[PDB]
């Protein structure tokens, strides 16, 4: 039961956040993108940038 | 030689001179307004001064409430505003230029903004193209080639500071954009 | 091969995938939330973020880890590094959060089972016969028992959910709206609710099923 709950209580706080991060994501978008242009995150700064 | 014409100036007069300081409190903790005592911090030694009035020219800055207000906008902001090198903001729509604006990083030019000229050959050469727009006596014209966007071109209008300075002197000064 | 090229390979669209970079920029935009949205100093970023931003960013990309969870992988990440340093660590790079990601994920994409499980536990079998739950009881449920909720927290979920608030909820105010929320527990949420249902809230994405045969 506790498990059970947990899951349900785990998809409701994960769709909340994710929703969060996905919307400031699109504002900051031009800003990121901007951000990306300067410099690249060490993995596709190491090849890429 | 100047700035030592000046301190000397100020010697005669006795004006109160402190290099190297920084501003602790002034009414230290207790209610700040009004002001009436001030601390100042040193390199070696503790500083306390009387201060009937006190007067900023510490630093310019965008304000913070037109600051905000750019962020609400989600303008690119970085600390200072982002403009493309013919004032394209992130929107199409929405154009900036003087010392409150800088370019993205790929200019690679970080140090070199609208803050360097003058101001008037900013706000003629942002007309000019604003007109191109407005203007049909001149042909439509496209959108900037990504070429330019290579480069920030050396504009030339001189920026000019002048000033009167203690013991009634006059002072001019005017430079090529720098560094 | 080697290097990061197997798990490349295990994400969608490798290098170039529109998830990849979907990812790669909740890095960056948790970097600006680790700074701060408002600064007026120059921006900066570079290669890491701080534990705390790695479940947000866990659940931007669309993977639900329990409180339990995000307690074991900030144990993972300071202990792992822990006895050759002597030291805690909590700057983490892509490459290993891309690593800690791949692990943790279920196996394959995200899948209804799991949920089917839950409401055939908690429910009863409707007049439909479908597992059902009760609105206030799956609401109470929810508050008292697994992890704990705030009946204020739950309420403010709920309103991000059907979309009541202004979004983002992270650089403007709000508090008009949480007296909607009150009477819209009762006008959104069904006095029935199912897997259906609930999936149909969370859930625009359609979690279609994965294939396998090509795999050694």
């Amino acid at each position: 039961i506790e498990m059970a709950v947990i899951y349900l209580q785990k998809l409701l706080r994960g769709r909340v956040v994710q929703n969060m991060m996905f919307e400031g994501k699109e504002k900051r978008l031009e800003l990121i993108l901007e951000l990306r242009t300067s410099h690249a995150l060490q993995e596709d700064d190491k090849l890429v940038k | 030689d100047v700035e030592s014409a000046v301190e000397d100036a100020l010697s005669a007069a006795g004006v109160t001179v402190f290099h190297d300081a920084l501003l602790a409190q002034w009414n230290h903790g207790q209610h700040p307004d009004p002001i009436y005592n001030a601390c100042f911090t040193t390199s070696t030694k503790p500083i306390r001064l009387e201060c009937s009035a006190f007067f900023s020219f510490y630093k310019k800055n965008v304000d913070y409430e037109t600051f905000k207000a750019f962020n609400d906008a989600c303008l690119v902001y970085d600390g200072r505003l982002v403009i493309d090198t013919t004032f394209h903001t992130n929107d199409i729509a929405i154009r900036a230029a003087g010392s409150l604006t800088k370019f993205s990083n790929r200019y690679y030019s970080n140090e070199w903004t609208h803050s360097n000229f003058s101001s008037k050959e900013i706000g003629f050469q942002l007309a000019a193209a604003m007109l191109s727009l407005f203007d049909p006596t001149l042909e439509p014209v496209t959108e900037p080639p990504a070429d330019l966007d290579r480069l920030i071109p050396m504009y030339k209008g001189a920026k000019i500071q002048g000033g009167i300075l203690p013991g009634s002197y006059h002072y001019l000064h005017i430079s090529k954009p720098a560094i | 091969g080697e290097d990061l090229t197997p798990f490349y390979g295990l994400v969608s669209g490798g290098r170039e995938g529109k998830f990849y970079r979907e990812l790669e920029d909740y890095f960056y935009y948790s970097q600006i939330r680790s700074q701060g949205i408002d600064t007026m100093e120059t921006r900066q970023v570079s290669e890491h973020i701080c534990l705390s931003e790695l479940p947000f960013v866990m659940r931007a990309i669309g993977f639900y880890p329990s409180e339990e969870k995000i307690e074991d992988m900030f144990n993972e990440i300071k202990f792992s590094e822990y006895v050759e340093t002597g030291k805690l660590i909590d700057k983490i790079n892509l490459p290993d959060f891309l690593k800690v990601y791949l692990n943790h994920r279920p196996p394959f994409g995200n899948t209804m089972d799991g949920i089917q499980n839950s409401f055939n536990v908690l429910g009863y079998t409707n007049s439909e016969g479908k597992k059902a739950i009760r609105r206030e009881d799956f609401l109470n449920l929810l508050l008292t028992k697994g992890e704990h909720m705030t009946e204020e927290e739950m309420i403010d979920c709920f309103s991000t959910l059907f979309g009541l608030t202004p979004e983002g909820w992270k650089s403007e105010p709000a508090a008009t709206c949480i007296n909607g929320p009150e009477i819209c527990l009762q006008k959104e949420l069904p006095e029935e609710i199912t897997a259906e249902i609930f999936t149909t809230e969370i859930l625009g994405l359609t979690l279609s099923d994965s294939s396998e045969q090509l795999i050694q």
